């Protein structure tokens, strides 16, 4: 797998190039902690996050759970919840690395074909992989809200600046989206 | 590419684990660390041309016999791929300087290295040499600082061991 | 047992390597980040049995059934083998502050627990509001600094992943 | 495998208590600097070390490379200067991790009954070692002599102290002795 | 140790099978060629201080920095290490010559080779100077039948694309 | 198909070799006794009909209850069949001698023989009684060579031991 | 394995000498082609020495094929068929290498070990070594009688000497008489 | 133990069989003087042949007197001694009985496991083995030379026959390769 700083020398290879461009590397650096919080604020909470966005997804589509749908019997309801964590578990790695390598190699390439074998609907899990996508945003900022969290609220107390990494919440967004591309 | 991340995220998945209390702390090294190692690689890649030449040239003092008629360093096209060689090392360092891990050097020059020198009859004690004069030439804080330095010896020390 | 070190030696093990770059850069991630789990497991060494109390009383006023006449709090053995528990999660996650990693939590916890639970028709939730009571009790600079709680805080969070 | 933190957990939990001497493991953090210098050290040098330690075996016991000596073929020194290799490197891994245990578990286990098996000498084994014991000191200390070093000598730059990191010193040669009681 | 009769037993063990038409017409060759190859094991081990005294000779007069203060021929010790290497590949090629295969050469002489040589930053091309030399020396009927040389010749081939 | 070539070949293969000694001095084998059994080759073709036809009426001879209602020698199509059974042995024996190897009588006569017979419950003692009384009958020189008629026998013993 | 030349090259390495007695080498070419006449005589005949061997270990003893004996029930006296042939086959390498390596590592080591765990006896077994030995002898010299062979008689026709290769039984007979010692 | 005459008996009783092959049994009788003037000649000649053999072994590999060698220090070399003595004994035990029983029962089985486990190297002690098997051809033959011997040269004054016993040389021979075999 690459990271962000692998990903530069390999694009630099492509010309046989010393990576020159140190200030971009300097302004990743410059970044890591807030990173090593965001990753932090999404595995703190994965349980969570994904018994919420299955449920969420079945409590939008009640054919998952009932004759011929994908969550029922008891056997695929615990494979889904299963699938939503290795998804969530892969865009933490792409976080933490700052590359999608890890996800794009590991976890989306051939995804669709398995699931497309298996019967597995890629709409409802979009679905899962949307309120996922909404709920790492929400746990990055550290702006959950109680209407959606209740006594499962938690607060990750990071050093709170005005756009509450609004440039890391694009990026993790943009992992998650690269799943929903490879499912859509 | 072998660096500080890319070893905890395998590892972490080879247990299907999310990314624990190990992994970030593990990541905390690789922003303490980088300034130097950035220092390192903003000046080989500002220079690499000179420290390269000057290293080509330490090689061939110390084995001359290379000039010889059909000898490794005898014609006008063996000299360039010479020099070009000792460059690409140099590059590979640099490469592991911005990643912090042997990754680039492994993949790119290591791996192989033996067999092609072997198959064009090259003798590895000119390359050997030519990274030694390197580990050798450089201090603190005329060239960098002590840790960049330090960063960039044990990246050369490393390309050394591979080929000893 | 799973920390920065272990992590890295068990990788560089693996494929037969020395240690190299990104093996002392991930240490030194350890040196930066001890002072702050050092902190938060002296202040846990103590205070453990305070801290362990209040969580306890947390969950079992979140769940006065337990008191019941054949429900698990509802016996004195049953009180302070629950207490008890509460004292073991908390002491491994000390351990886990000391070692900067899940190691101890992972075997001496984690691994079992659910068949042990189930055997004995202990119920889940209360060791979860347990958890989760503690989890939200700090706060720094009062308990501790900031980087302290969140080194506590992430390793309540995985006691709490475990059982969710 | 331990390291020295998880070395200290363990034995707190034989008595199952918590860690109580936090000042040790302060006193650990703040060496933490010269062990990854007394590491560097020996990665970086380790060829030269090996070669040395095989070759000044062989040049004090010549019957290794004549007619039955156990580096005799060239097979048999290829699989000692393995060895002297793999040696160097699990005592390289104790000193990182502060703790015996990867060298112990993973290196020394068997070591003798293995050794006994193939015919291969203990005593010269533990010569080679011993030979290592003395260059991992000289490397550790930044005091490599020109007289056993020629044109190879090697400065490491680590900042200087007057007691050159004895202690460090002292722990990296009672790797090695384990290495030798277990082959003694 | 790969010679005729060993390789179709293997190949025969393999099977479950007792040796067959192909087995013993197989052994028919080795019983044809003995002639030449013991011609060429009996001339090696009647000269073979002479024939690697003059490889040895040959292969330092091509490289003679190799006489050079700390390069592989510059010692007494040195010089006799190199003129007993070169010693030891005949009497492995001697060994051959007697068995009808590699074996000899393959276990007690290639195997390792290449790991000793780079440790001991012994260069490989003085090896396959000594070996090349002692491959183009022969002639026949001079030296042995034209069929023994070419045993001997293609044995030092042998040896030399071990090396290259 | 196994011969002295293939067998070496797949020896060589195995291991990543290309042909050395060993290889060579066995096909050479094949060069010396390609005269025998190209000789018992030609014979066998030439007169295949009259010598099958002479080992299917001995194993009729020594076996008359084949004769009988019902049992396997009993129709004009049983007959024919087991006749020509007795020259399909005999022209894989052709085969062999050719290939010089047992290759084509081990992949189209031995191998499946047993479960056929057995489905069809075709005794096994009337082929044996065929191929001894062709095992029995040859002379050297009236016949062919010497060494032609050992290739002949040792083809024809073989065929004998895969059903005994 | 070794055969009879590379047996000669193994005793020369133990002093690092080149192998001198070149005329021993050349009196093994010398009877190449009688040797190949001794093994294609027991591989010609390897089916009825092993019937008869096995068969006549059990007529000298009738409880092999009693309730508790080792023949009984079929499983049994088929694994003993099995045996004979194998014992035979390495033998007959053996034969065909001048050589017993490739009998004493892949046929006689752990052997006796192997029989006592399954309860073989090994005193009935060399009862079959023995009489395939003698049948061994007697198809090499191109002499079985008509009394043991009845109309199974077989004649090689190779061309006869006075001695009759008595050299070649005397090395075959010796690689029999291991087995035997193996078992013993 | 067993003798040459033993042996017949045991392997008769593998069937129960009374010994006919009396003309052997008169054959051993008949070489009985001169078996026993090859016994003499070891037996009068064993600490010539053992401290040849065994200072033959070191000139040949200089480190078993070396650090870490195994001929040191003295109480290591005078073990060796013994063992070449004990060794060549058991094998004069052999050539007296005309059977190896006693050389494989009180001599060979297990030497392999204990040299293993003192680390008593078998490639040299097999060296020194090869070179009593040497000694002890020329002395059965009553042909030591003068070249090998000096001042030490001995003549037995048996009576000479061309082939100067052949027969006995080659078994004495594979006793010493029992040995060989044993630790090989
Ligand atoms: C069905 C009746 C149904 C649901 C089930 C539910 C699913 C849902 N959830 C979100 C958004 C969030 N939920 C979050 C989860 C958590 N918050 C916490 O603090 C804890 C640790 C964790 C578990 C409870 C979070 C953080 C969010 C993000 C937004 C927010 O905080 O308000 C959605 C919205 C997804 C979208 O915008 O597409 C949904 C649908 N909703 C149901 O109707
Ligand atoms: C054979 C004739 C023979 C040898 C070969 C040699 C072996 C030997 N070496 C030492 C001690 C050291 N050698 C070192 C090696 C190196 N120093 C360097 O700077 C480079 C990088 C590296 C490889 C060449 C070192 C560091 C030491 C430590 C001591 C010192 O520096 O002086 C010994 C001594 C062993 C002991 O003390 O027990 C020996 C024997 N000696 C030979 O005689
Ligand atoms: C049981 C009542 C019983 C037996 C069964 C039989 C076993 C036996 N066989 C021999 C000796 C030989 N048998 C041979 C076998 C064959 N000869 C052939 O020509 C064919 C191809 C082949 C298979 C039938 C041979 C060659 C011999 C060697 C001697 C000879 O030819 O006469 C023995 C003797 C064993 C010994 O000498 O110790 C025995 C016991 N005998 C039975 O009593
Ligand atoms: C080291 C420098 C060195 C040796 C020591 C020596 C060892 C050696 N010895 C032989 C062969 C023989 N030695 C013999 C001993 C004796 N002959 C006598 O008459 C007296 C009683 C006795 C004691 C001295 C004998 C009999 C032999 C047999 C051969 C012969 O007589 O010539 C060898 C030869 C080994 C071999 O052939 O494998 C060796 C190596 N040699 C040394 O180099
Ligand atoms: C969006 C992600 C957040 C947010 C994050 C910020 N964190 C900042 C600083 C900071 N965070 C940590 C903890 C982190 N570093 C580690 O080494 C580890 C674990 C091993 C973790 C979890 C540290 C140490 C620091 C630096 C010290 C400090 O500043 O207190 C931070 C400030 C720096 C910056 O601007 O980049 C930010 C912004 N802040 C937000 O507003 C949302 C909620
Ligand atoms: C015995 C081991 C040595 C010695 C070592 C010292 N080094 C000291 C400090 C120091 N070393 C480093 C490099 C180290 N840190 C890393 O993170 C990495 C690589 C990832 C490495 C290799 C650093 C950064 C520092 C701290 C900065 C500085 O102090 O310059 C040191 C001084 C502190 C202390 O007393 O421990 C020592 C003593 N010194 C000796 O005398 C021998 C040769
Ligand atoms: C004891 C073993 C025998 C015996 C054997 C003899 N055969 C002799 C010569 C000979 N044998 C063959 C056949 C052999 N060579 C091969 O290449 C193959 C198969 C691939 C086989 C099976 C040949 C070709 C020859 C040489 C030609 C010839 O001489 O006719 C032989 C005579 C030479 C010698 O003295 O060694 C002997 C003695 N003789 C006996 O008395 C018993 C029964
Ligand atoms: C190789 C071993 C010899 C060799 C030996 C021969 N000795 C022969 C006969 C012989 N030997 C003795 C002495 C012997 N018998 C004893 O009772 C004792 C001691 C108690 C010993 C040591 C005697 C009495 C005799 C018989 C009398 C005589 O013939 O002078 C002998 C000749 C008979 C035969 O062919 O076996 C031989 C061959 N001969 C050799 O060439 C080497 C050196
Ligand atoms: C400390 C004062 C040393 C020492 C250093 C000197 N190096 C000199 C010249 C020089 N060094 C390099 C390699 C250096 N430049 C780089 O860009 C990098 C890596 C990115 C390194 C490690 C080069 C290419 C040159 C030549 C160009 C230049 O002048 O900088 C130098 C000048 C004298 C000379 O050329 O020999 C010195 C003094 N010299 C010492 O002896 C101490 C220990
Ligand atoms: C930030 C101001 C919080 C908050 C904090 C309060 N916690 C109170 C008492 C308290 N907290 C603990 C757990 C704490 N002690 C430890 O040793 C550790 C970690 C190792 C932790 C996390 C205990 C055991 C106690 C009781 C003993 C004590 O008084 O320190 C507390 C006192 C009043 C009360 O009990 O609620 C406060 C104010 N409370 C808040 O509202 C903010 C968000
Ligand atoms: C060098 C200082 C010695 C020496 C060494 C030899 N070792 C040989 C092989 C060998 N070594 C081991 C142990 C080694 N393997 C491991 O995995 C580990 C630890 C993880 C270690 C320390 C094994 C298991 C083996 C067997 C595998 C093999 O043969 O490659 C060896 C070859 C023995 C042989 O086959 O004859 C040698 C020569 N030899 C010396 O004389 C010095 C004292
Ligand atoms: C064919 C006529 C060649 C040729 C041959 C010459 N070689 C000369 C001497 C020589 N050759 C060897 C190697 C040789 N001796 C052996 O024992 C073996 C194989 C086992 C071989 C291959 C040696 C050691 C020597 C020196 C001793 C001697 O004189 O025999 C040689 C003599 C003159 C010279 O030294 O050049 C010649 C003529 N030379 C040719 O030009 C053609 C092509
Ligand atoms: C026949 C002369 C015996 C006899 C033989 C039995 N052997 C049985 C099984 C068996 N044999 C071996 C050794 C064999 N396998 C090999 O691979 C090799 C050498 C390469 C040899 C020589 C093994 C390992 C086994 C176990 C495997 C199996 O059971 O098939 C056997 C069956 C024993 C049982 O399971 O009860 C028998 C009966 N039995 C006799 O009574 C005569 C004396
Ligand atoms: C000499 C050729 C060797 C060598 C030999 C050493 N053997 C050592 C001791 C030793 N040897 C045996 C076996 C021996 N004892 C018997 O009773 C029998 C047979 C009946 C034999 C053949 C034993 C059991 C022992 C251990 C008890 C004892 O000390 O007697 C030995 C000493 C080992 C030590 O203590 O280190 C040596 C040196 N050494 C060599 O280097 C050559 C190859």
């Amino acid at each position: 797998m690459l990271d962000a700083f692998s990903r530069a020398v390999v694009s630099a290879d492509a010309s046989t190039s010393t990576v020159s461009d140190i200030a971009a590397l300097r302004a990743f650096v410059a970044s890591g902690n807030r990173r090593l919080d965001a990753v932090n604020a999404i595995a703190s909470n994965a349980s969570c996050m994904v018994s919420d966005a299955v449920a969420g997804m079945i409590c939008e589509n009640q054919g998952l759970i009932q004759a011929g749908g994908n969550c029922y019997p008891n056997r695929r309801m615990a494979a889904c919840l299963r699938d939503a964590e290795i998804i969530l578990r892969y865009v933490t790695y792409a976080l933490l690395a700052g590359d999608a390598s890890v996800l794009d190699d590991r976890c989306l390439n051939g995804l669709k074909e398995t699931y497309a074998a298996l019967g597995v609907p890629t709409t409802s899990t979009v679905r899962a992989v949307q309120i996922m996508k909404a709920q790492a945003a929400a746990h990055i900022q550290d702006t959950p809200s109680e209407a959606r969290a209740g006594a499962k609220l938690r607060k990750m107390g990071s050093p709170v600046v005005e756009d509450r990494c609004a440039s890391l919440v694009a990026e993790a967004s943009s992992y998650f989206d690269r799943v929903i591309s490879a499912l859509s | 590419m072998k660096s500080v991340v890319t070893t905890v995220i395998a590892a972490a998945d080879a247990a299907g684990r999310f990314p624990s209390s190990s992994d970030l702390e593990s990541v905390q090294g690789s922003i303490q660390r980088a300034a130097a190692r950035l220092e390192a690689a903003e000046k080989l890649a500002g220079n690499i041309d000179a420290v390269a030449t000057e290293a080509y040239n330490a090689c061939i003092k110390k084995y001359p016999y290379l000039n010889n008629a059909g000898e490794a360093n005898s014609t006008d096209t063996f000299k360039a791929k010479c020099a070009r060689d000792i460059k690409h090392y140099l590059r590979l360092i640099q490469y592991c300087l911005v990643v912090g891990g042997t990754g680039p050097l492994d993949e790119w020059g290591i791996a192989g290295q033996r067999e092609v020198y072997r198959a064009l009859g090259l003798p590895t004690a000119p390359y050997v040499e030519a990274l030694s004069f390197a580990r050798n030439r450089g201090c603190a804080p005329r060239d960098m600082s002590a840790q960049a330095l330090t960063e960039y010896n044990a990246l050369l020390d490393y390309a050394i061991n591979s080929l000893s």
